[PDB]
RNA sequence: UUAAUUGGAUUCAACGCCGGGAACCUCACCGGGGGCGACGGCAGGAUGAAGGCCAGGCUGAAGGUCUUGCCGGACGCGCCGAG
RNA sequence: AGCGGGGUGGAGCAGCCUGGUAGCUCGUCGGGCUCAUAACCCGAAGAUCGUCGGUUCAAAUCCGGCCCCCGCUACCA
């Protein structure tokens, strides 16, 4: 279980307020659409640009560990810049490993629920662009 | 806007001796008719006349590609061998004086592909 | 023309590694370091980007395999028209 | 490319070369239709083997085969070897 | 977010400032040389200049509005 990475899809607020720092690090609020956010997980767009790795997450001044469904949290990420790299109101996807997807669909099929399966399915549909493996899911 | 062949309607062509008709055709047809018809053409012509009379309610199939179209053959449909199968030909008035084989192509049209290895000097 | 029978499956050659070793991408989304039997090695020339039949080794059947047959242009065209295999597997 | 576009020859020492100027034949290729087994033996066979035909269908056209019954007298691929 | 810089064949650069032919090297296709390949020689294709407008006898060159790319700084949930 510790080896695989949970799927996750989020969308940036179209609100200017949530942006608290632009670069080094990029600090911006987020609401979770599906899946679970964890520290040290790479995020990619539809075209797959490496926006970096989530450096830290905080719902308040306190330090957090993870965020579940229906929770808002400010992410401080590295390698992402508003504008050229990321735009407000744009939807972000968690990069997935095909071995991890196979493990989730076959080995760890007991610990999978509605939001997780929806997120993983739509992530596979989105990633079905280059490798036919995601096309066949 | 009727049909005429040398100033004659179709019916005037119908009531003509084979010799009188031969004076209207081009030289190749005239020489072919003057030298007589081959036995195979005789059998085909017999079948055609039978079909016109009201008998022989069967399709006409023939290997004779060198038969000349004649006015009394107008209106019938003939199946001419092209090498591997018989194709239907519907005889129209403006076909008088042509060989049957002209209406049954023996080669397929060519659609080229990509040149293969050895098509140019550099590919060898 | 012959089809895989058993654990065999198709594959696309990706890169030759030398000394009769190829790197074949199979239909199950795996990359395998495949070994060419010498019987057909001497008479059949294989080049990157071909449809072939690969049987995985009995032990560690995830990264090793043997190539048994090569599909010519007419055979792969017939397979594509029939629909047993798609175009994106061949094109990648 | 095609039903087939028959094959050989690839530096000098293959490419108006195979005496290769192919309408048929040539011809080896493609579509279709017919014919053929010395010599041994098995079935069978003068109570007639094998073989041939006026007419008419089938057919591109054909006693090739079928329909319709006439002609001929001693060998026999329906079976096995062999040629 | 503010400031500064730049968009030209498939690729990387001239041609500005001084308006009036769109060049340079590599790359692709074809023919040469060699028993054959690479190297070398010849010929040809390929951008009408990031878009839109203004100016001018005439604009890739001067000017302005947009689209994209790059750099610097402010920016602590
Ligand atoms: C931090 O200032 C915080 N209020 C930003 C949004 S948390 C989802
Ligand atoms: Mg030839
Ligand atoms: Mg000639
Ligand atoms: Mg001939
Ligand atoms: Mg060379």
């Amino acid at each position: 279980l510790s080896k695989v990475t949970f799927p996750g899809v989020i969308r940036l607020y179209p609100d200017e307020r949530y942006v608290f720092r632009r670069s080094n690090p990029a600090i911006v609020g987020i609401e979770v659409i599906e899946g679970r956010i964890k520290p040290g997980v790479t995020l990619i767009k539809q075209n797959g640009q490496k926006v970096g790795v989530i450096r830290s997450i905080k719902s308040r001044d306190e330090f957090l560990q993870e965020a579940k469904k229906g929770q808002a949290v400010a992410i401080a990420i590295e390698g992402a810049i508003v504008g050229r790299h990321i735009h407000p109101g744009e939807t972000l996807y968690v990069d997935l490993s095909r071995d991890d997807a196979i493990t989730l669909l076959k080995h760890l099929r007991d610990t999978l629920e509605d939001t997780d399966i929806k997120a993983l399915k739509m992530i596979a549909k989105v990633k079905a662009k280059e490798d036919p493996f995601w096309r066949a899911i | 806007k009727e049909f005429r062949y040398r100033g004659y309607t179709l019916e005037q062509l119908m009531n003509m001796s084979l010799e009188e008709l031969a004076k209207l055709l081009p030289a190749r047809q005239r020489r072919s008719l003057k030298r007589g018809l081959t036995p195979e053409q005789k059998k085909l012509l017999r079948k055609i006349r039978l079909a016109k009379k009201g008998k022989y309610n069967k399709p006409i199939r023939t290997h004779c590609r060198d038969m000349i179209v004649l006015p009394e053959m107008v209106g019938l449909t003939i199946y001419v061998h092209n090498g591997k199968e018989f194709v239907p030909v519907e005889i129209k008035p403006e076909m008088i004086g042509h060989y049957l084989g002209e209406f049954a192509p023996t080669r397929k049209r060519v659609q080229h592909g990509a040149p293969g290895i050895g098509a140019t000097r550099s590919s060898m | 023309v012959p089809l895989p029978e058993g654990n065999q499956l198709f594959g696309v050659v990706e890169q030759a590694l030398g000394a009769g070793w190829m790197d074949v991408r199979c239909e199950d989304g795996k990359i395998r370091r495949c070994r060419i039997p010498g019987k057909l090695r001497r008479r059949v020339w294989i080049r990157v980007g071909d449809l072939v039949i690969v049987q995985p080794w009995p032990v560690q059947s995830d990264k090793r395999g043997d190539i048994v047959y090569r599909y010519t242009q007419t055979q792969v065209d017939w397979l594509l028209r029939k629909g047993k295999i798609t175009q994106e597997f061949l094109t990648g």
